[PDB]
């Protein structure tokens, strides 16, 4: 099943030796900020586009409604 | 040793206890187990509704309020039903735009993106069909206009629409073989699932790295049924959500009224699932060129595993262009909401054309570009 | 265009709108009294049974007697003819036409629609329904009605076929409330919120049990996932590679 | 197209190099190469440069590759001692890459093909 | 509160009017302009849409604090 | 730190066939306090508002 | 890759595209298709 | 090879085109493909059927005889779908009968027998429950004396009959859930076979000769398509005699009145495959004891690989006596189509005991004689 080479020591240690969700509370909110600091500017640029075409449109929009106005 | 007794034992046992995965996956891969957790759900809450609908256009919509109040548990099924269909194609989105995001389509897996856009292409068939046994308003019309898309093929047009119709109108017979149909298709989905993973499991999946990881393989049945039976409780808290407190949430009003022939609503408006084709449809004042541009768009998520370059995070340029098409695909499902207007119509052409522009020339030509820069 | 559109409906403070709220069963009582008597004559409800009134709008008593003031076809008897019986509970709620043509001839040519899912079946439900029954205001400049046709701002279009009916006292409750046009409305609004959606009750206490189950078997899970991970996330690699 | 080609490869070549310094510094965080971003799966070529080089090239590729995926596992990253001495631009396998990829050019001259195919399993 | 058996909702809609004499000024300028119409298809809807809808969200959560 | 208790162990966790009773039984009463808990609250704020609150005003 | 990266490395050479005899007898097929239409539809005043 | 670069081209070359297959099978080695054809002619003809039929009381009898008289090809659609399951049920009958003269289900073909009798099962339910969907006489009657049957299990009785009736009696309800039933059971009969034929492929078919036949294999897509395409001929032209001169031969007249529950007819009787165990259930005088020995019938050939020894010619005793098994089944199938006298209840007792008489212990006893005569 796909032998590959490689030279390693590896250690384990038993799920009934260590702690589970005591450390999720401190990483938290390093998580959240490094989370966003890696998909800043794709959230940003999806964000900027996505409501800056909508708005134009939306206003258009509405300039189109009042034109119809007598 | 047991397992090498049983055949059944044995393929249960390799494909989905000892299966290597890499161990670096995160909750972008729990999209595959979700879509077929709720491909199960749409099936069971449809044969439990199919003993209390009646295929008549004189009893369809009659049967639907009758199982709605006076059969127990009737109001949960048929929400289920309804709402796990939005839900279907959340998770299904959501999934297609994650294979776009990390190139997934590229080879070795060129089969498993193949089998992908067929399943695709039956889902939304399946859905557009189920829609119309309700008998309401949006299920009659929508079924109207888009079955008389047929016209627009020259010669044999309204031929073709007419046999599939079996008259000269949308009636009876229409609703009869579509319960048929609807009934049959979901099957296939299942059959082409199966397939469609046990591709997958010729070579594995890629990784969040996007590199070589066969040296670092961890069983499936151990690690990763917890891991996505996490995401299963997330799904299901949304789907609770859906089904007791906002059950007509994302459905249309229009459907609660009785067929009428003889007067069309006011906005005829498809699920939001089908928004971003009907919205490249009405983009395009000519019938036939927008048939042919949805077939294009279709042409080019099939021809995506040999045309396109250009992967995951590492591939920054393609990346950032990645959240460009996202923003399209959702002013895209944004327009096609709303009414035909002179400024909805051209941003509606410009966002159909910047889709085409970059499924057929930022992923050739771009990914060229980065993989010179990279490896040249 | 906007005429075509009609005016939107305001937000009116209904107590059944947030998922901890009930129904105010008072007012579903008082707005089904408003049916009877002023609704009745022109709409129908044919999915409602008497039966389904009870338990949340009157006990079993009264709706029997309610039921037994209707006259309801019946037969095939054993000469082969048609009669007349009392309603019971499994009765469905009678219609005021035998057919669709002689309702629309009844009223000009428009027919009177079914109000069992018209809260349901229309945008902005119960605001809609109030602001179109306490809406009949006067039209605006250049607007000309019809004869047969009544303005509503409210109705897409403008020109309505339904005349002002509900009038100041035109009901008299049996709880003592003053019967005003816009209470009438309110009350008669609730009970058609009701009919759209009769188990809303239910529904909400199954999906408050449902997100907490959840929610607590969310932690859970997420317990059972990171116990067995945990000797793959804090496992140590050494190696020869420094690059 | 020669006039303005004169003076377009100097624009490549800075464009490259910032391109190389963004991506870098993102895989020296994995203790990655740019020549380990490179797949047999995906490519034959590559499978075939694989396969033409000392062992000991290949264990350590093989080693960075693992640590890398362990690093991605536990969301972490290399401490600052391991990072500052990482060299993401030191090539392993352009050399051999590129000569393969000259004979496969070279045969499809003369109607010939190359002489291994995909990687192929069960 | 008392509940009054005379409708209180318009005395409250009357009431809402001073909070929307912008709307109705530009209503009543478009009633004075298309008043030598001949075609009779000038109408001033939209700007009476906008009075009532001001007088309407001003009106809305006064109108059930009367009722029952 | 914290530590399941040997005796405890033994008893109710050692076996599945004595373990699976025990989680029924659990599984009754902790539907029974869910049940419980979201009915009095449901109640306590939709005070007379119920059809059962009209009818035992009525008595 | 095999589509675009083909041409792309320079690997899609004269000496490697299929010949035109090749390019015409594949081609025949598409008057099999048309004769296979016609068998199944029989659209024609044809027979006369 | 170009099968060796796609998956699917390497499965379906290995498992239908090169598949190594005794070279002496004879045309009683043709039953399996057959079972096939006719579940995929049922399923098309079904799903045909389904686009013109509507299930509820007071349209489904009109729905069939619309179907029969005004859809283009309905009458042919029908007579083939109800002669079908006839030829379905001959076809499997002499499969399972060619199993029990060689003694297909032994070592190491034990998990093949087993699915098959799950299929067996499977295939009993969904043409009971489809022939109630027409809406007859019959089809009322017969669904009213079978689902009333429950009641011979103590305590737990009526609430289960009312539970699958969904009220007092056999009414809409049932029709409308029996035909959601029998639409999703025939997948389940085609995963069902593809699970059954994959058990086969592990170890290879048996061989008239009963001998090891390892030496002596040829590729089954070239030596045995035609050999099955010569027995599927003369399954069509009888089916084409059955479908075009005698549609209603196999059949019962009183199917063609409206179900009436209030009259009940003279004789009720099920169709021609259900008549064994009908017989078998009517010969005994309990109704628990009739359920008991029908489900005693079908475990003693759940047991049949783990109790049965014996095959073919060369163990000539059990030879013979299969001889007198095919009788008596062939006369319990007689003796379910007649009125109940104390001649035929003693007569069908008799042909009950013998056929356990049979099943449990002639083919342990008498097998283990054979095979202490032949090499003891
Ligand atoms: C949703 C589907 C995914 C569920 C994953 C199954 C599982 O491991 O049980 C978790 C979970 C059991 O809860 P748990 O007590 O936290 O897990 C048991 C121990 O933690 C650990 O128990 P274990 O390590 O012995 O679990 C091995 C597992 C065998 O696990 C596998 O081989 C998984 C094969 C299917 C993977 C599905 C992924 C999608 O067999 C079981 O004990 C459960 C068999 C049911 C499947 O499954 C459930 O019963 C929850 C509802 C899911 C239905
Ligand atoms: C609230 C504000 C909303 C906005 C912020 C969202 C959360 C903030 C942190 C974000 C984050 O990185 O999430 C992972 C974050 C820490 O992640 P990490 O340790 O760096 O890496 C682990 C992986 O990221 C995670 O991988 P894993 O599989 O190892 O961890 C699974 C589990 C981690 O397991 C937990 O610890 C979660 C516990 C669930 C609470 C349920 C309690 C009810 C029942 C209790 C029963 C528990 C039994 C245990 C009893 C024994 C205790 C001795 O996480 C979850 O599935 C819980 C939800 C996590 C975020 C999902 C939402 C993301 C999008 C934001 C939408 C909001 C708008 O975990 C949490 O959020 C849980 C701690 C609670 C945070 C509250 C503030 C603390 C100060
Ligand atoms: C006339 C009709 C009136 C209608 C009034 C209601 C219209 C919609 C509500 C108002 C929406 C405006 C603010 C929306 C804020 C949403 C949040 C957001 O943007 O954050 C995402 C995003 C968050 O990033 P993340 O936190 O990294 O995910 O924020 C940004 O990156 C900033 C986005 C700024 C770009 C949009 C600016 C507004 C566009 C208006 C364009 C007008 C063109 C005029 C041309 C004609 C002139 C004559
Ligand atoms: C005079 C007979 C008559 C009476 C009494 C009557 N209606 Fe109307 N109603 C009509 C007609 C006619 C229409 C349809 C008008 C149209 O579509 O142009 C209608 C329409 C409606 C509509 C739907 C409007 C829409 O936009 O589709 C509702 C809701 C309604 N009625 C409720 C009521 C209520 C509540 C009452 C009792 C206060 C009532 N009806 C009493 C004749 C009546
Ligand atoms: C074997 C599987 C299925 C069966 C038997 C089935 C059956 C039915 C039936 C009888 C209805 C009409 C009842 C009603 O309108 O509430 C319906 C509705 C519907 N089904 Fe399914 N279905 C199946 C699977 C699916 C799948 C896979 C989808 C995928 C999207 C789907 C989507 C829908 C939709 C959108 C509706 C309309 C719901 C509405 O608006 O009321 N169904 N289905
Ligand atoms: C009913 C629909 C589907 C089901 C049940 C399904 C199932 C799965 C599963 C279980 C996986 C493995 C893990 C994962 O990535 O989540 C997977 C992977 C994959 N799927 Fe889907 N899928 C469906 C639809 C699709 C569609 C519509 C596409 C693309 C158009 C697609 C493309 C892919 C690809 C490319 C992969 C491999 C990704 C990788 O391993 O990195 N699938 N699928
Ligand atoms: C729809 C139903 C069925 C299908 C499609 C089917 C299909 C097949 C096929 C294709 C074969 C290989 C060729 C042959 O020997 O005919 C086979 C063999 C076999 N089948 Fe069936 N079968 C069905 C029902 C059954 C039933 C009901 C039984 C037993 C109760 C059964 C037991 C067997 C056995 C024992 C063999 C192995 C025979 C031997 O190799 O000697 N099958 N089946
Ligand atoms: C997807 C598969 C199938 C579908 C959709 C289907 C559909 C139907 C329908 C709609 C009817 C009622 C119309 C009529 O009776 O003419 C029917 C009747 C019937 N079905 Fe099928 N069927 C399927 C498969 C099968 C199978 C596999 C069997 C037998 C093992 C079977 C046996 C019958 C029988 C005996 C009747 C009664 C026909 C009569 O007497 O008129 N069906 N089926
Ligand atoms: C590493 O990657 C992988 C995953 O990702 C993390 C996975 O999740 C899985 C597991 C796959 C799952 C859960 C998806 C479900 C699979 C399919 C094929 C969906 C379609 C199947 C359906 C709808 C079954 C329903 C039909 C039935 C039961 C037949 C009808 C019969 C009866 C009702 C009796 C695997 C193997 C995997 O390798
Ligand atoms: C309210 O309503 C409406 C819908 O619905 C919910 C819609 O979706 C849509 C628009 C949807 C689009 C453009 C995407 C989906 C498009 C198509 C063409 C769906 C495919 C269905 C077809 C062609 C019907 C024919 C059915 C067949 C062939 C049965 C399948 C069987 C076999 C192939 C053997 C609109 C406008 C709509 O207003
Ligand atoms: C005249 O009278 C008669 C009939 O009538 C025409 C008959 O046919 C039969 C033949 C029937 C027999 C022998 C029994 C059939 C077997 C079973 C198990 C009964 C059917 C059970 C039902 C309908 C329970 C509900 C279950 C359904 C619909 C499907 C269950 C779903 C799955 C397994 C996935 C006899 C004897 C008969 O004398
Ligand atoms: C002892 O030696 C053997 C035999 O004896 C000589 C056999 O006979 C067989 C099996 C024979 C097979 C598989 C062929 C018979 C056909 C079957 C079972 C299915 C019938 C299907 C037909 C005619 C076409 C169906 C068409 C379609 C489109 C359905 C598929 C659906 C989709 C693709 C969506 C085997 C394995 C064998 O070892």
């Amino acid at each position: 099943r796909q032998n590959i080479p490689l030279r390693e020591i590896l250690y384990q240690l038993s799920p009934y030796q260590q702690d589970v969700i005591r450390q999720t509370f401190t990483n938290a909110p390093k998580t959240f900020l490094r989370f966003f600091k890696e998909k800043g500017v794709g959230l940003a640029t999806f964000g900027v586009l996505f409501f800056g075409i909508k708005g134009y449109t939306e206003h258009e929009m509405h300039q189109e409604r009042l034109a119809e106005r007598y | 040793r047991m397992h090498n007794k049983i055949q059944l034992l044995s393929v249960l046992n390799t494909h989905l206890v000892a299966y290597p995965t890499p161990m670096n996956l995160n909750y972008s891969w729990n999209g595959g187990s979700l879509a077929g957790m709720m491909l199960a759900s749409q099936m069971l809450t449809g044969i439990l509704l199919a003993m209390h609908y009646v295929g008549h256009v004189d009893y369809a919509f009659a049967s639907v309020q009758h199982l709605m109040t006076d059969v127990p548990s009737g109001m949960i099924l048929r929400y289920a039903h309804a709402n796990g269909a939005s839900l279907f194609f959340i998770v299904v989105y959501l999934h297609v735009l994650r294979g776009m995001y990390y190139g997934s389509g590229a080879q070795p897996r060129e089969i498993v993106w193949i089998s992908g856009v067929v399943i695709l292409l039956v889902m939304i068939i399946t859905a557009f069909i189920g829609y119309v046994l309700p008998w309401g308003q949006m299920s009659f019309w929508g079924a109207t206009v888009i079955t008389s898309l047929a016209t627009a093929i020259p010669v044999v047009g309204k031929h073709i629409m007419y046999w599939l119709w079996g008259g000269f109108s949308v009636d009876n017979p229409t609703l009869n073989r579509f319960y048929s149909f609807h009934y049959t298709l979901p099957f296939i989905l299942a059959g082409l699932s199966v397939f469609h993973i046990a591709a997958l499991h010729q070579y594995g999946s890629t990784n969040p790295l996007g590199v070589n990881s066969q040296s670092s393989l961890i069983s499936f049945g151990s690690y990763f049924g917890a891991k996505d039976l996490v995401g299963a409780l997330f799904l299901a808290l949304v789907f609770s959500i859906l089904v007791f407190f906002y059950p007509d949430l994302l459905g249309h009003p229009d459907n609660l009224i009785p067929a009428n022939p003889y007067s069309t609503p006011q906005h005829i408006v498809p699920e939001w699932y089908f928004l971003w084709v009907y919205a490249i449809l009405r983009s395009i004042p000519n019938k036939a060129m927008g048939v042919l541009a949805i077939g294009l768009v279709f042409a080019s998520l099939f021809a995506m595993p040999f045309i396109g370059l250009g992967g995951g995070k590492f591939r920054i340029i393609t990346e950032w262009l990645y959240w460009t098409f996202l923003a399209d695909v959702l002013l895209l499902t944004w327009l096609g909401g709303n009414e035909i207007t002179p400024i909805t119509s051209f941003v509606g052409q410009c966002c159909t054309a910047y889709l085409f522009f970059y499924l057929l020339v930022c992923q050739p030509l771009v990914g060229y570009l980065e993989t010179q820069f990279a490896h040249g | 265009n906007e005429a075509a559109d009609g005016l939107h409906a305001p937000h009116y403070p209904w107590g059944h709108e947030g998922v901890l709220d009930s129904y105010d069963h008072a007012a579903i009582r008082r707005g089904h009294k408003v049916y009877q008597q002023v609704c009745a004559a022109c709409h129908s409800m044919q999915y409602l049974h008497w039966r389904q009134l009870v338990g949340v709008c009157y006990t079993e008593e009264e709706a029997k007697a309610l039921a037994a003031e209707t006259e309801v076809e019946d037969g095939p008897n054993d000469e082969g003819e048609m009669f007349t019986r009392e309603g019971r509970l499994f009765d469905a709620f009678p219609s005021p036409y035998a057919n669709e043509q002689a309702a629309r001839y009844a009223n000009g040519g428009a027919y009177p629609p079914d109000l069992t899912l018209i809260s349901g079946g229309r945008h902005n439900g119960p605001n809609y329904i109030f602001s179109l029954l306490t809406g009949y205001r006067d039209p605006p400049a250049g607007i000309s009605i019809r004869e047969g046709l009544y303005y509503n701002p409210y109705f897409p279009g403008g020109a309505i076929a339904m005349p002002k009916m509900l009038v100041d006292g035109g009901v008299e409750y049996e709880d003592g409330t003053p019967a005003s046009a816009s209470q009438q409305a309110k009350d008669i609004t609730t009970f058609l919120a009701w009919a759209s959606y009769p188990y809303q009750d239910e529904m909400r206490v199954m999906g408050i049990k449902a997100c907490l189950m959840i929610s607590i078997l969310i932690g859970f899970a997420a317990y059972s996932k990171r116990l067995r991970w945990a000797p793959i996330k804090s496992q140590r690699i050494v190696m020869d590679v420094v690059n | 197209t020669s006039l303005l080609k004169q003076v377009a490869l100097p624009v490549f070549n800075s464009l490259a190099t910032t391109y190389r310094s963004v991506v870098g510094a993102k895989l020296a965080k994995y203790g990655l190469r740019f020549d380990d971003l490179q797949d047999p799966l995906k490519d034959e070529d590559v499978a075939e440069a694989l396969r033409r080089l000392p062992p000991d090239v290949v264990v350590a590729r093989n080693c960075r590759l693992r640590r890398a995926l362990d690093l991605s596992c536990k969301h972490e990253a290399l401490p600052k001692d391991l990072l500052e001495k990482q060299t993401p631009e030191l090539s392993y396998l352009q050399d051999v890459l590129n000569e393969v990829r000259a004979e496969r050019r070279e045969r499809a001259q003369l109607g010939a093909p190359a002489p291994y195919t995909r990687i192929y399993y069960d | 509160v008392e509940y009054t058996e005379d409708d209180p909702k318009p005395q409250i809609e009357e009431d809402c009017k001073p909070h929307c004499v912008k709307e109705w000024a530009a209503y009543k300028a478009c009633a004075e302009r298309i008043k030598d119409d001949t075609t009779g298809q000038a109408h001033c809807s939209g700007q009476y849409f906008d009075f009532w809808k001001c007088v309407d969200h001003c009106a809305a959560p006064k109108i059930f604090a009367h009722l029952k | 730190v914290m530590r399941l208790s040997e005796a405890l162990y033994q008893t109710f966790f050692k076996r599945s066939t004595v373990y699976i009773p025990m989680l029924l039984v659990g599984a009754y009463f902790s539907n029974e306090a869910i049940d419980y808990a979201v009915d009095k609250m449901w109640t306590t704020r939709n005070k007379g508002k119920l059809f059962s609150d009209i009818i035992a005003e009525r008595t | 890759p095999i589509g675009v990266w083909s041409v792309f490395q320079g690997y899609v050479t004269p000496a490697r595209l299929p010949s035109i005899q090749t390019l015409t007898r594949v081609g025949a097929w598409g008057g099999v298709v048309v004769v296979g239409g016609l068998y199944m539809v029989q659209p024609w005043d044809w027979l006369a």
